[PDB]
RNA sequence: UUUUUUUUUUAAACUCCGAAACAAACAAAAAGGUGCGUGACGCACUCACGAGGGACUGCCAGUGAUAUACUGGAGGAAGGUGGGGAUGACGUCAAGUCCGCAUGGCCCUUAUGGGCUGGGCCACACACGUGCUACAAUGGCAAUUACAAUGGGAAGCAAGGCUGUAAGGCGGAGCGAAUCCGGAAAGAUUGCCUCAGUUCGGAUUGUUCUCUGCAACUCGGGAACAUGAAGUUGGAAUCGC
């Protein structure tokens, strides 16, 4: 089933199958199956009004590929006002004041 | 033995720190408390109730012993003012609760007598009759 | 009778770094005599004033306490305060508690009962 | 499959001789077979009562007990212990039901005691009893399946939470036994049925209530919950009304597990964007309208703690104060009478018996009934 | 005391402050030694440690107990060392090590 | 009934005289204070 | 309450009479925060050794003066 | 799972608190709602709990 | 006394059988936790305690199939290294049974993927009848200590 | 359940008389179930504190040079150094420390001295050492339910209670403390997950906050939600017990 901008798994539960949805994780998945009165179920089995229910509740939340396209655009104003994290980002470097030195792995490649 | 003359017992508690060294002042210095057995107050049960709502945790209900300590204060004398102090205030806050057991047992007893359809006749002849 | 004194007494509570039943004969005279537990402060600290991070050595400061119970009169409470005042215990700083009773005046609170 | 297979051979050719079938001090081990469950005297304490697990589940459709189902994969044999603690509950309400022609009765009995001292046993064996003198017994052996699983909706109306596949659950197992019953007894309440929220359909469109026919049986109902999710939560409301109002014959009302009302439940409530709030079990309809022991209808509800319900008070709210029994462990003869029964059902060699044995295991058990059956097999 | 086969810890039954069985087979093992089971009525108090520590403590008090009522107990008793303290306590942490015993990585 | 109300009524008001007596401070909505500062000692002179 | 952050944001005390006319010169305070106010001024920002000159847009409003005078250069290895 | 800062084992790690951990008036408020007691009950409870 | 107080309890056994059940229960605890591990061993016990039959002399004579007569052991002489053969002591005779019997349950878990006292009963059950992976392992000892027999004489313990 | 034999005992309260008509339980006394305590007696017991005893191959048997010893055994809480600590010879490494301090000599004296603000000691193609968290089912998570010891507390610890999803915010029962003050976790019970780069593992990053502080940009701690790297047990080699 496609949700928000993305698909969520047939054969699945749907609290761990919603989780595919970029900006929604373990908590707000509990919170949007609470507000459906649903313990857990699987994907599939879904009513047609269950799937109304469930687009409009992920639709209160910011999610999918408008969040996506949010925090890139919000990276970009860093880079792009030219503060210290935005040089940062730019140079491919940590930005919340992490060690150079021995252990940037993460931000730096293998 | 029990002290002189009447009235409830009170129990104070002092402590002096003797230290070395020319410099007498310690924390513990100041500190007063002072007890007493609720039921030589003579209050009532509602008086009671109120005292045991104005003073929370200090009453220790298996002893029914009040205890009250004052540390606020610089001096051990200011402390042993203000316990008495305090147990006047709470004596004359706990004291109110009579009264206002009477007004809302009239206030339960009219409201009970405006709903009964024989005594209205009666009051409006009452009023009535000398206006 | 063993059981506890309560009542007009007076506690004198004793703290020092040595035992006081090493110097028993300036303790004041007393009804019962009581101990607390022992209290350390562990200290470890560097040996040498450089790098020699594996050797240490471990001090302590442990801390002893006992209790004294008077029992007295209200009346021979400022007359054994006196002497009190001026007492010598080797080594130690003492503590006086004061367990006095008086009589509670009900005559400003008795009109609102 | 051969482990299993020899003492199937030897219980198979201990069945042809009778004279195998003893207990303690050359007593016989199981009752008569012309005794039934209403005829169990105090002569018959200690001794066993053979089932039939066919007939067993056709009085009980309902399902087994956990505990009935363990003792009997445990023991190969359809048999219970007659108790004196049984006898006791089943002397209550016979009382109850009829006063023969100054211990005063109790209509609402908690049976409550340790874990694992046979309080599901005696209350399925109390069902059983009870449907053998045909009574209207509305039996549920899981009461946490009621707070647990499915769908949940605020009603509109009354504010409590329904939850329409436990409903419609709770109605296919009464009618289950009771279709014979049901067919014959006569609503006593004629108010339309008020239609709820469905299993994931949401409302029914222009239909906001179900008029009773005034033909219409308790069958009736019972199927009209049963056939539509819209209407199952208030055809249960109308069922526990209309169960008090029956004049015909005695209604009992047994639930198992019952302390999981007096607990969360599984379902919570988003009462914040960032938060969510546990329900109670007092706020299902179900269980509210079912919770309460304060009416004059017979009811008994037994507690589990294999369960992790935790710690409730000791005084329970809608619930009388002398509601609450003791239901005892094992005793010594009991213990004696239960290991003489797995030495007849080959649970522990022969030559490795003895008094002292069984008392060491009963003594480590302190009573429990799975511990002690877990422990006969490690007897040397 | 003599009795029934009763067994307080804590003011609660046995099988409620020790659940799993290993416990109360250790706990009931000197009755089983001097084959007196079911003939007392025990009533303990316990503190501190953890629960085999207490389990162990409760079984010395038992077996004391039992050699204070009769002196020809001690017998069967000492020959399953159950009048024997178990003196194993938990050694202390020494300086410039990781453990008691463990030390620090050394380089080669 | 009754029993409640007179068991009710005599605990009401106690909020106030209870700040009174003890000379507490009254915050009921709970906003951020100076008070937390200002009850705390002042170690100038120790340090 | 309108305010979602009960704390002022801080700005150094001579900033806090001139306002803007002390933005028009060097300023050592990396401290404090770039007000709303200040847009459409030209600053001279210490970075421990020089001022670097840094514009105030609308985009750097909330920050730190200090996050646009980079302390260290960005070095590369030969 | 003790280096994740949203779990319960995390948070015990770092020695704070939140949704994951949470303190103990969060049992205070469970075990009041539990019971059908109101939140203005003081704590401990005046009832005997078995 | 210390590893399965139930059956310290129950008390019809020998040292052998003693150091047996406590050398099954000790040699796959890790970290100290007991518990689960002698909860697996218990349920082992139990399956087949509940159809008659002794289960301690069954795993007696089980781990009596696996006991390995002969061992080997690497010496180096003249700067090469050869293979020593020698003989086992009784208790690491045990020992090593026990070892292997669970080696070989353990990866049968990891294989099959089913419950460890289904994989703990299998193999017992066929080191009872002189087959599986365990008498594998002391069939490929005892053939390593046979083939290195003329290197003997190199012994030194 | 009855048959006897032997010994003791015979104003209150009615369903009665007299009333109330408004429910009450009221200034204490008057009933039945309970929950949490307390006093008196004590200090048997645990524990605390002071002083002691006990273990010394003392006894027995054997091997052996009858010696010193060694191997077992009894008794005992403990047996052979009972466990652990402290205690560290002559000298060696011209070992380390003039940046803890003190010191001989040399050197600076509008500076190599003193102050402030700002920066740096937190950089980053890489290499090495010490750790933490993991790669999972001998597990992860949720609910329920148990059991510690060491220490700390006035620039403080803060019970109950109110507010916030939370970190926090308000307020303050007691405590300068064997008195008062902080849910031990693994464990166990029940349930979900079912071998997946996953309900494993939480790096990186965004947004919104919060605490401390004059000040959290470089460069602090913490919360909420989201983001979801590598990693599927590690070569030669090497560490601890
Ligand atoms: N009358 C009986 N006849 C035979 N076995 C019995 C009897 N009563 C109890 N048992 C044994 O004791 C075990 C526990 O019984 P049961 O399941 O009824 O316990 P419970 O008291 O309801 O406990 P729980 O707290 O776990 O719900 C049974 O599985 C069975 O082995
Ligand atoms: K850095
Ligand atoms: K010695
Ligand atoms: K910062
Ligand atoms: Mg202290
Ligand atoms: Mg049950
Ligand atoms: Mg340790
Ligand atoms: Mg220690
Ligand atoms: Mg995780
Ligand atoms: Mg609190
Ligand atoms: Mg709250
Ligand atoms: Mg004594
Ligand atoms: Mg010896
Ligand atoms: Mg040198
Ligand atoms: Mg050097
Ligand atoms: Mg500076
Ligand atoms: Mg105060
Ligand atoms: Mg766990
Ligand atoms: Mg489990
Ligand atoms: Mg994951
Ligand atoms: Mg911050
Ligand atoms: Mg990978
Ligand atoms: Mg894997």
């Amino acid at each position: 089933i496609r949700v928000g901008n993305a698909e969520v798994p047939n054969h699945k539960p749907l609290k761990t199958g919603l989780q595919e949805v970029y900006g929604i994780g373990r908590r707000k998945s509990h919170q949007v199956l609470c507000g459906l009165g649903i313990t857990n179920k699987l994907a599939r089995d879904l009513t047609g009004k269950e799937l109304i229910d469930l687009r409009e509740e992920v639709g209160m939340h910011q999610h999918g590929d408008e969040l996506r396209r949010r925090v890139g655009s919000e990276i970009q104003r860093l880079v792009e006002v030219d503060c210290y994290r935005g040089s940062r980002h730019r140079h491919g470097m940590p930005c919340r004041g992490q060690r150079t030195k021995t252990n940037a792995r993460t931000k730096k490649g293998k | 033995d029990d002290p002189p003359g009447k009235g409830p017992i009170l129990r104070w508690q002092s402590r002096i720190v003797f230290a070395p060294g020319g410099d007498a002042w310690h924390p513990k210095n100041r500190k007063v408390k002072l007890s007493v057995t609720v039921k030589e107050l003579g209050l009532s049960k509602h008086q009671a109730r109120r005292l045991r709502e104005l003073v929370g945790k200090r009453y220790d209900s298996g002893k029914d012993e009040l205890t009250i300590t004052s540390e606020r204060f610089e001096h051990r004398e200011e402390n042993r003012k203000d316990c008495l102090r305090t147990l006047y205030g709470l004596i004359e806050e706990a004291a109110k609760a009579n009264k206002i057991a009477e007004d809302i047992r009239t206030a339960y007893v009219k409201q009970r007598l405006q709903a009964n359809p024989a005594f209205m006749q009666k009051l409006q002849a009452k009023i009535m009759r000398s206006k | 009778s063993t059981s506890k004194i309560k009542g007009t007494r007076i506690c004198i509570a004793i703290r020092s770094f040595d035992n006081p039943e090493k110097e028993a004969w300036c303790l004041p005279p007393h009804s019962r005599y009581a101990a607390m537990p022992d209290t350390r402060t562990l200290y470890t600290v560097l040996r040498s004033p450089h790098v020699d991070k594996k050797s240490r050595e471990q001090f302590e400061m442990r801390f002893k306490k006992r209790f004294l119970v008077i029992k007295a009169q209200s009346h021979e409470l400022s007359n054994k305060l006196f002497w009190l005042k001026r007492y010598r215990i080797l080594g130690a700083q003492y503590e006086l508690q004061f367990h006095c009773k008086t009589r509670l005046d009900m005559s400003p609170v008795l009109g609102s009962k | 499959d051969d482990l299993e297979a020899g003492r199937a051979k030897r219980l198979a050719d201990d069945e042809k001789t009778p004279s195998l079938d003893v207990g303690p001090n050359g007593r016989p081990l199981f009752t008569p077979r012309d005794v039934t469950l209403s005829k169990l005297s105090q002569k018959d304490i200690g001794s066993y009562f053979n089932f039939d697990e066919a007939a067993l589940k056709a009085v009980l459709p309902e399902g087994l007990a956990s505990g009935i189902e363990d003792e009997f994969k445990e023991s190969w044999r359809p048999a219970l212990l007659v108790r004196k603690s049984f006898l006791d509950l089943r002397d209550n309400f016979r009382r109850i039901a009829d006063p023969p022609m100054g211990v005063k009765p109790k209509k609402q009995i908690i049976l409550d005691g340790p874990v694992k001292s046979g309080k599901s046993i005696a209350l399925a064996m109390l069902v059983h009893w009870a449907r053998d003198e045909g009574w209207l017994v509305l039996y549920a052996p899981k009461g946490r399946d009621w707070t647990h699983g499915g769908y949940f909706y605020k009603n509109q109306h009354t504010g409590f939470w329904d939850t329409p596949l436990q409903a419609e659950s709770i109605l296919k197992d009464f009618v289950k036994f009771n279709e014979p019953r049901l067919r014959e007894l006569r609503c006593n309440v004629y108010d339309p049925i008020v239609l709820g929220e469905g299993a994931g359909v949401g409302y029914l469109k222009g239909q906001e209530t179900m008029p009773i026919p005034e033909d219409s049986t308790l069958y009736d109902l019972v199927q009209m919950g049963i056939n539509s999710t819209h209407a199952a939560v208030s055809v249960v409301v109308r069922l526990r009304k209309e169960l008090s109002l029956v004049k015909d014959v005695p209604v009992l009302i047994a639930i198992d597990q019952y302390n999981n009302w007096f607990t969360f439940s599984e379902f919570e409530e988003p009462v914040t964007p960032r938060s969510c709030r546990p329900i109670h079990a007092r706020e299902l309809t179900t269980v509210n309208a079912f919770r309460s022991m304060m009416h004059d209808d017979m009811m008994v509800g037994a507690f589990s703690h294999s369960t992790a319900v935790g710690k409730l008070r000791k005084d329970l709210p809608d619930v009388p104060a002398d509601a609450r029994q003791n239901f005892p462990r094992y005793s010594l003869d009991e213990a004696e009478a239960v290991c003489y029964y797995y030495l007849r059902q080959r649970l522990v060699r022969r030559e490795v018996f003895s008094e002292e044995n069984w008392k060491k295991i009963y003594y480590l058990a302190n009573g429990n009934g799975a511990e002690m059956r877990w422990l006969v097999p490690f007897m040397r | 005391v003599p009795g029934k086969g009763k067994f307080l810890v804590n003011d609660k039954e046995f099988d409620v402050y020790f659940p799993m069985l290993d416990h109360r087979a250790a706990l009931l093992r000197p009755l089983a030694e001097t084959k007196t089971l079911g003939s007392w009525d025990i009533n303990c108090t316990v503190t501190g440690g953890g629960t085999t520590g207490q389990v162990g403590a409760i079984q010395l008090g038992i077996s004391r107990a039992l050699q204070n009522w009769e002196p020809d107990m001690r017998t069967a008793l000492r020959a399953a060392g159950f009048l024997t303290r178990d003196s194993r306590v938990v050694e202390r942490k020494k300086p410039g090590k990781a453990k008691a015993r463990k030390s620090f990585q050394w380089v080669k | 009934s009754l029993k409640n109300l007179v068991t009710s009524a005599v605990t009401v008001g106690v909020t106030e005289a209870r700040a009174r007596i003890f000379g507490h401070m009254l915050n009921p909505t709970g906003q951020r204070s100076p008070h937390k500062i200002l009850r705390k000692k002042l170690f100038g002179d120790k340090v | 309450m309108s305010r979602s952050v009960w704390k002022d944001p801080f700005v150094d005390a001579f900033l806090m009479k001139k306002k803007n006319a002390a933005l028009n010169r060097k300023i050592w305070s990396r401290r404090s925060t770039i007000l709303p106010e200040y847009v459409d001024s030209a600053v001279r920002i210490y970075n421990g050794k020089t001022h670097v000159r840094c514009k105030i847009t609308e985009g750097k409003v909330g920050h730190k003066f200090g996050e646009f005078a980079f302390t260290r250069k960005v070095k590369k290895h030969a | 799972g003790r280096g994740d800062s949203k779990t319960k084992k995390g948070k015990r790690f770092k020695g704070s608190y939140g949704n994951s951990r949470g303190k103990k008036q969060k049992m205070i408020e469970r075990i009041k709602d539990k019971l059908e007691l109101p939140r203005s009950t003081p704590w401990p409870l005046p009832f005997k709990l078995i | 006394x210390x590893x399965x107080x139930x059956x310290x309890x129950x008390g019809g056994l020998d040292g052998e059988q003693k150091l047996l059940i406590k050398k099954l229960v000790n040699f796959r605890m890790k970290e100290g936790k007991r518990t689960r591990v002698r909860a697996i061993v218990y349920q082992t016990f139990h399956r087949p305690a509940r159809t008659e039959r002794d289960v301690i002399k069954l795993m007696v004579d089980a781990v009596e199939n696996i006991k390995p007569i002969c061992e080997v052991a690497k010496v180096g002489v003249a700067g090469t290294i050869y293979d020593v053969p020698g003989i086992v002591a009784r208790d690491r005779q045990q020992t090593l049974a026990i070892r292997w019997i669970l080696e070989a349950a353990f990866k049968r878990r990891i294989s099959y993927r089913i419950s460890l006292e289904k994989c703990s009963f299998a193999e017992i059950l066929d080191a009872y009848q002189k087959r599986g992976s365990a008498r594998r392992k002391r069939e490929n000892l005892h053939g390593l200590a046979s083939t290195n027999r003329s290197f003997a004489h190199f012994r030194w313990w």
